[PDB]
Protein backbone atom coordinates (compact mmCIF):
# COMPACT_ATOMS: atom_id res chain seq x y z
CA UNK A 1 0.00 0.00 0.00
CA UNK A 2 1.29 3.92 1.03
CA UNK A 3 2.01 4.86 4.47
CA UNK A 4 -0.60 7.32 5.81
CA UNK A 5 0.42 8.94 9.53
CA UNK A 6 3.70 10.05 10.92
CA UNK A 7 5.29 7.57 12.84
CA UNK A 8 8.56 9.28 14.75
CA UNK A 9 11.85 10.19 13.89
CA UNK A 10 15.10 9.52 13.53
CA UNK A 11 16.48 11.60 16.52
CA UNK A 12 20.54 12.28 15.46
CA UNK A 13 22.39 15.38 16.31
CA UNK A 14 24.06 15.39 12.60
CA UNK A 15 21.38 17.37 10.20
CA UNK A 16 20.24 15.46 7.47
CA UNK A 17 20.48 16.51 4.21
CA UNK A 18 19.56 13.68 1.80
CA UNK A 19 18.89 9.74 2.43
CA UNK A 20 19.24 6.22 0.80
CA UNK A 21 17.82 2.56 1.08
CA UNK A 22 19.80 -0.14 0.63
CA UNK A 23 18.12 -2.70 -1.38
CA UNK A 24 16.82 -4.41 0.79
CA UNK A 25 15.47 -1.57 2.91
CA UNK A 26 17.57 -3.01 6.02
CA UNK A 27 19.84 0.26 6.57
CA UNK A 28 18.68 3.86 5.68
CA UNK A 29 21.99 5.79 5.49
CA UNK A 30 21.64 9.24 5.87
CA UNK A 31 24.05 12.15 4.84
CA UNK A 32 24.17 15.32 6.70
CA UNK A 33 25.71 18.89 6.89
CA UNK A 34 28.31 18.06 9.22
CA UNK A 35 30.06 15.80 6.57
CA UNK A 36 29.18 12.63 8.28
CA UNK A 37 27.08 9.47 6.63
CA UNK A 38 24.83 8.15 9.83
CA UNK A 39 23.67 4.60 8.56
CA UNK A 40 20.90 3.93 10.49
CA UNK A 41 19.38 -0.36 11.23
CA UNK A 42 16.39 0.56 9.82
CA UNK A 43 14.59 -1.95 11.50
CA UNK A 44 14.81 -1.28 14.77
CA UNK A 45 15.81 2.49 14.50
CA UNK A 46 19.11 2.71 16.11
CA UNK A 47 22.06 3.98 14.58
CA UNK A 48 24.54 0.91 13.43
CA UNK A 49 27.34 3.25 12.40
CA UNK A 50 28.66 6.90 11.58
CA UNK A 51 31.33 7.36 8.54
CA UNK A 52 32.92 10.88 9.15
CA UNK A 53 32.82 10.73 5.23
CA UNK A 54 33.47 15.03 4.58
CA UNK A 55 34.58 18.06 5.57
CA UNK A 56 31.71 20.05 4.45
CA UNK A 57 27.95 18.80 3.90
CA UNK A 58 27.46 15.46 1.96
CA UNK A 59 24.81 16.08 -0.56
CA UNK A 60 24.40 12.45 -2.77
CA UNK A 61 24.62 8.78 -1.64
CA UNK A 62 24.05 5.43 -3.11
CA UNK A 63 24.35 2.00 -2.05
CA UNK A 64 26.19 -0.95 -4.01
CA UNK A 65 24.35 -3.68 -4.99
CA UNK A 66 25.82 -5.74 -2.77
CA UNK A 67 25.38 -3.25 -0.43
CA UNK A 68 29.34 -3.21 0.86
CA UNK A 69 29.80 -0.29 -0.49
CA UNK A 70 28.39 3.55 -0.38
CA UNK A 71 29.51 5.71 -2.59
CA UNK A 72 28.82 9.67 -1.69
CA UNK A 73 28.93 13.30 -2.79
CA UNK A 74 30.15 16.15 -0.81
CA UNK A 75 29.27 20.49 -1.73
CA UNK A 76 32.63 20.76 -2.49
CA UNK A 77 32.93 18.55 -5.74
CA UNK A 78 34.33 15.58 -3.86
CA UNK A 79 33.40 11.93 -4.80
CA UNK A 80 34.54 8.95 -2.09
CA UNK A 81 33.64 5.38 -1.74
CA UNK A 82 33.46 3.62 1.57
CA UNK A 83 33.59 0.36 2.75
CA UNK A 84 30.43 -0.05 5.09
CA UNK A 85 32.18 -2.57 7.37
CA UNK A 86 35.26 -0.70 8.02
CA UNK A 87 34.46 2.48 7.36
CA UNK A 88 37.52 3.57 5.34
CA UNK A 89 37.51 5.21 2.28
CA UNK A 90 38.39 2.97 -0.81
CA UNK A 91 39.36 5.59 -3.00
CA UNK A 92 38.46 9.48 -3.63
CA UNK A 93 37.82 11.98 -6.83
CA UNK A 94 38.01 15.64 -6.71
CA UNK A 95 35.90 17.16 -9.62
CA UNK A 96 35.85 20.96 -10.77
CA UNK A 97 32.21 21.63 -9.73
CA UNK A 98 29.62 20.48 -7.14
CA UNK A 99 28.26 17.16 -7.14
CA UNK A 100 24.49 17.18 -7.90
CA UNK A 101 23.96 13.40 -8.01
CA UNK A 102 26.09 10.01 -7.67
CA UNK A 103 24.87 6.57 -9.08
CA UNK A 104 26.39 2.85 -8.97
CA UNK A 105 25.62 0.95 -11.89
CA UNK A 106 22.79 -1.13 -10.31
CA UNK A 107 24.40 -4.13 -11.87
CA UNK A 108 28.04 -3.17 -11.88
CA UNK A 109 29.45 -1.69 -8.63
CA UNK A 110 32.61 -1.17 -10.35
CA UNK A 111 30.89 2.20 -12.17
CA UNK A 112 29.88 4.95 -11.08
CA UNK A 113 27.82 7.71 -12.92
CA UNK A 114 28.61 11.52 -11.79
CA UNK A 115 26.96 14.39 -12.60
CA UNK A 116 28.85 17.26 -12.10
CA UNK A 117 27.19 20.98 -12.23
CA UNK A 118 27.39 23.20 -15.88
CA UNK A 119 29.27 19.85 -17.33
CA UNK A 120 28.26 16.74 -19.00
CA UNK A 121 27.83 13.25 -17.02
CA UNK A 122 30.93 11.22 -16.26
CA UNK A 123 30.87 7.80 -15.86
CA UNK A 124 33.71 6.68 -13.11
CA UNK A 125 35.49 3.31 -13.60
CA UNK A 126 36.80 2.31 -9.60
CA UNK A 127 39.29 -0.48 -10.57
CA UNK A 128 41.47 1.81 -12.42
CA UNK A 129 40.10 5.29 -11.35
CA UNK A 130 39.75 6.25 -15.22
CA UNK A 131 36.74 8.55 -16.21
CA UNK A 132 35.03 8.80 -19.65
CA UNK A 133 32.59 11.77 -20.25
CA UNK A 134 29.08 11.43 -21.92
CA UNK A 135 27.79 13.10 -24.79
CA UNK A 136 25.85 16.17 -24.79
CA UNK A 137 23.02 17.78 -26.60
CA UNK A 138 22.25 21.21 -27.34
CA UNK A 139 25.33 22.85 -25.71
CA UNK A 140 28.25 21.53 -23.58
CA UNK A 141 27.32 24.07 -20.63
CA UNK A 142 23.93 22.92 -19.09
CA UNK A 143 23.36 21.47 -15.90
CA UNK A 144 22.84 17.86 -17.01
CA UNK A 145 21.28 15.17 -14.74
CA UNK A 146 21.30 11.35 -15.54
CA UNK A 147 20.20 8.55 -14.06
CA UNK A 148 20.63 4.76 -15.12
CA UNK A 149 17.64 2.70 -15.41
CA UNK A 150 16.61 -0.28 -13.89
CA UNK A 151 19.04 -2.75 -15.00
CA UNK A 152 21.43 -0.08 -15.88
CA UNK A 153 21.79 -1.45 -19.71
CA UNK A 154 20.43 2.16 -20.49
CA UNK A 155 21.26 5.64 -19.17
CA UNK A 156 18.79 8.31 -19.43
CA UNK A 157 20.25 12.30 -19.39
CA UNK A 158 17.92 15.25 -19.35
CA UNK A 159 19.25 18.96 -19.64
CA UNK A 160 18.37 22.62 -18.61
CA UNK A 161 16.35 22.70 -22.40
CA UNK A 162 14.09 19.74 -21.54
CA UNK A 163 16.09 17.20 -23.73
CA UNK A 164 15.96 13.83 -22.87
CA UNK A 165 18.90 11.67 -24.48
CA UNK A 166 18.94 7.79 -24.34
CA UNK A 167 22.54 6.15 -23.74
CA UNK A 168 22.91 2.56 -24.34
CA UNK A 169 25.55 2.14 -21.15
CA UNK A 170 28.38 0.22 -22.82
CA UNK A 171 28.71 1.77 -26.23
CA UNK A 172 27.15 5.04 -25.33
CA UNK A 173 24.96 4.71 -28.64
CA UNK A 174 22.22 7.08 -28.40
CA UNK A 175 19.42 5.13 -29.18
CA UNK A 176 16.35 7.64 -28.23
CA UNK A 177 15.67 10.68 -27.77
CA UNK A 178 12.95 13.80 -26.99
CA UNK A 179 12.13 16.91 -25.82
CA UNK A 180 9.90 18.17 -22.99
CA UNK A 181 7.83 21.05 -23.34
CA UNK A 182 4.96 23.10 -21.75
CA UNK A 183 1.62 23.85 -23.44
CA UNK A 184 3.13 26.85 -24.48
CA UNK A 185 6.13 24.75 -26.29
CA UNK A 186 8.56 26.36 -24.50
CA UNK A 187 11.28 24.81 -23.28
CA UNK A 188 11.56 23.35 -19.44
CA UNK A 189 14.69 22.44 -17.53
CA UNK A 190 14.82 18.66 -16.53
CA UNK A 191 15.14 18.58 -12.55
CA UNK A 192 15.66 14.64 -12.08
CA UNK A 193 14.73 11.35 -13.93
CA UNK A 194 13.51 8.35 -11.45
CA UNK A 195 13.15 4.81 -11.79
CA UNK A 196 11.02 2.29 -10.27
CA UNK A 197 12.78 -1.02 -8.63
CA UNK A 198 10.49 -2.81 -11.14
CA UNK A 199 9.09 -2.69 -14.20
CA UNK A 200 10.59 -0.11 -17.06
CA UNK A 201 8.76 3.23 -15.97
CA UNK A 202 10.18 5.81 -15.13
CA UNK A 203 9.20 9.86 -14.36
CA UNK A 204 10.71 13.30 -15.28
CA UNK A 205 10.62 16.30 -12.80
CA UNK A 206 10.50 19.42 -14.87
CA UNK A 207 10.81 23.11 -13.85
CA UNK A 208 6.89 23.47 -15.22
CA UNK A 209 5.82 21.73 -11.97
CA UNK A 210 4.72 18.62 -13.99
CA UNK A 211 6.00 14.72 -13.06
CA UNK A 212 5.85 12.87 -16.22
CA UNK A 213 5.70 9.22 -16.12
CA UNK A 214 6.61 6.83 -19.39
CA UNK A 215 7.58 3.60 -19.92
CA UNK A 216 10.92 3.13 -20.76
CA UNK A 217 9.67 0.26 -23.56
CA UNK A 218 8.04 3.42 -25.44
CA UNK A 219 10.91 5.01 -25.23
CA UNK A 220 12.86 2.96 -27.12
CA UNK A 221 10.11 2.62 -29.64
CA UNK A 222 10.02 5.85 -30.64
CA UNK A 223 13.55 6.18 -31.53
CA UNK A 224 15.63 9.78 -31.94
CA UNK A 225 13.90 13.14 -31.93
CA UNK A 226 10.41 11.10 -31.21
CA UNK A 227 7.55 12.48 -29.52
CA UNK A 228 6.59 10.09 -26.89
CA UNK A 229 3.23 10.78 -25.08
CA UNK A 230 3.69 10.33 -20.99
CA UNK A 231 1.16 7.85 -19.42
CA UNK A 232 0.45 10.46 -16.56
CA UNK A 233 1.31 14.05 -15.82
CA UNK A 234 1.27 14.65 -11.86
CA UNK A 235 0.66 18.19 -10.66
CA UNK A 236 -1.09 20.52 -8.13
CA UNK A 237 -3.08 22.46 -10.28
CA UNK A 238 -4.31 24.95 -7.12
CA UNK A 239 -1.07 25.68 -5.80
CA UNK A 240 1.30 24.96 -8.53
CA UNK A 241 3.53 23.10 -6.11
CA UNK A 242 6.95 22.98 -7.51
CA UNK A 243 8.12 19.23 -6.56
CA UNK A 244 12.16 18.67 -4.77
CA UNK A 245 12.47 15.29 -4.73
CA UNK A 246 10.31 12.33 -6.40
CA UNK A 247 10.41 8.39 -5.88
CA UNK A 248 9.06 5.04 -6.46
CA UNK A 249 7.04 2.43 -4.33
CA UNK A 250 8.97 -0.90 -4.35
CA UNK A 251 6.62 -2.19 -6.64
CA UNK A 252 6.59 1.27 -9.17
CA UNK A 253 2.37 1.32 -8.29
CA UNK A 254 2.66 4.84 -6.19
CA UNK A 255 5.07 7.68 -7.20
CA UNK A 256 5.67 10.46 -3.91
CA UNK A 257 6.69 13.77 -4.55
CA UNK A 258 7.97 16.26 -2.13
CA UNK A 259 6.77 20.19 -2.34
CA UNK A 260 9.73 22.38 -2.56
CA UNK A 261 7.48 24.81 -1.09
CA UNK A 262 5.04 23.06 1.69
CA UNK A 263 6.41 20.20 4.02
CA UNK A 264 4.25 18.11 1.92
CA UNK A 265 4.16 15.02 0.73
CA UNK A 266 1.91 13.85 -2.33
CA UNK A 267 0.93 10.11 -3.34
CA UNK A 268 -0.61 8.95 -6.38
CA UNK A 269 -1.49 5.51 -7.63
CA UNK A 270 0.85 5.56 -10.81
CA UNK A 271 -1.96 3.50 -13.36
CA UNK A 272 -4.69 5.56 -12.56
CA UNK A 273 -2.80 8.79 -12.01
CA UNK A 274 -4.91 9.44 -9.05
CA UNK A 275 -3.70 11.13 -5.93
CA UNK A 276 -4.49 8.97 -3.18
CA UNK A 277 -2.94 11.24 -0.34
CA UNK A 278 -1.07 13.99 1.01
CA UNK A 279 1.04 13.65 4.03
CA UNK A 280 1.71 17.22 5.84
CA UNK A 281 4.56 17.62 8.18
CA UNK A 282 4.76 20.00 10.79
CA UNK A 283 4.33 23.62 9.44
CA UNK A 284 7.09 25.99 7.73
CA UNK A 285 10.01 23.57 7.93
CA UNK A 286 11.68 22.62 3.98
CA UNK A 287 11.88 19.21 2.55
CA UNK A 288 14.79 18.31 1.36
CA UNK A 289 14.67 14.21 0.41
CA UNK A 290 12.21 11.52 0.24
CA UNK A 291 12.86 7.92 -0.14
CA UNK A 292 10.06 4.99 -0.52
CA UNK A 293 11.11 1.67 1.29
CA UNK A 294 11.86 -0.68 -1.26
CA UNK A 295 9.77 -3.52 -0.04
CA UNK A 296 6.93 -1.75 2.68
CA UNK A 297 4.56 1.56 2.74
CA UNK A 298 6.91 3.23 4.54
CA UNK A 299 8.62 6.88 3.42
CA UNK A 300 11.50 8.61 4.89
CA UNK A 301 11.44 12.71 4.61
CA UNK A 302 14.52 15.12 5.43
CA UNK A 303 13.59 18.50 6.74
CA UNK A 304 14.61 20.46 9.26
CA UNK A 305 18.06 18.62 9.86
CA UNK A 306 15.15 15.26 11.11
CA UNK A 307 14.44 12.53 9.01
CA UNK A 308 10.66 11.86 9.61
CA UNK A 309 8.93 8.31 8.91
CA UNK A 310 5.89 7.97 7.51
CA UNK A 311 3.88 4.43 7.88
CA UNK A 312 0.27 3.20 7.89
CA UNK A 313 0.89 2.30 11.51
CA UNK B 1 26.85 -13.25 -4.62
CA UNK B 2 26.65 -12.43 -0.92
CA UNK B 3 25.35 -9.67 0.74
CA UNK B 4 25.72 -6.83 3.13
CA UNK B 5 22.23 -6.99 5.16
CA UNK B 6 22.81 -6.49 8.98
CA UNK B 7 25.29 -4.03 10.43
CA UNK B 8 25.94 -5.42 13.94
CA UNK B 9 28.10 -2.32 15.57
CA UNK B 10 43.63 7.07 0.52
CA UNK B 11 44.05 7.63 -2.86
CA UNK B 12 42.53 10.83 -4.65
CA UNK B 13 42.18 11.30 -8.46
CA UNK B 14 41.51 14.65 -10.15
CA UNK B 15 38.81 14.71 -12.66
CA UNK B 16 39.67 17.54 -14.97
CA UNK B 17 37.10 18.86 -16.95
CA UNK B 18 37.45 21.12 -19.65
CA UNK B 19 35.17 24.25 -19.99
CA UNK B 20 33.78 23.88 -16.37
CA UNK B 21 33.78 26.62 -14.32
CA UNK B 22 35.23 26.58 -11.04
CA UNK B 23 32.85 28.87 -9.07
CA UNK B 24 29.89 26.84 -8.99
CA UNK B 25 27.89 26.65 -5.86
CA UNK B 26 25.79 23.66 -4.98
CA UNK B 27 22.04 24.26 -5.14
CA UNK B 28 21.58 23.05 -1.17
CA UNK B 29 24.41 25.92 -0.35
CA UNK B 30 23.22 28.88 -2.91
CA UNK B 31 23.66 30.32 -5.70
CA UNK B 32 26.69 31.48 -7.70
Amino acid sequence: NYPEEADGTLDCISMALTCTFNRWGTLLAVGCNDGRIVIWDFLTRGIAKIISAHIHPVCSLCWSRDGHKLVSASTDNIVSQWDVLSGDCDQRFRFPSPILKVQYHPRDQNKVLVCPMKSAPVMLTLSDSKHVVLPVDDDSDLNVVASFDRRGEYIYTGNAKGKILVLKTDSQDLVASFRVTTGTSNTTAIKSIEFARKGSCFLINTADRIIRVYDGREILTCGRDGEPEPMQKLQDLVNRTPWKKCCFSGDGEYIVAGSARQHALYIWEKSIGNLVKILHGTRGELLLDVAWHPVRPIIASISSGVVSIWAQN
Amino acid sequence: SKALLYLPIPKTTNIELQGVPNDEVHPLLGVK
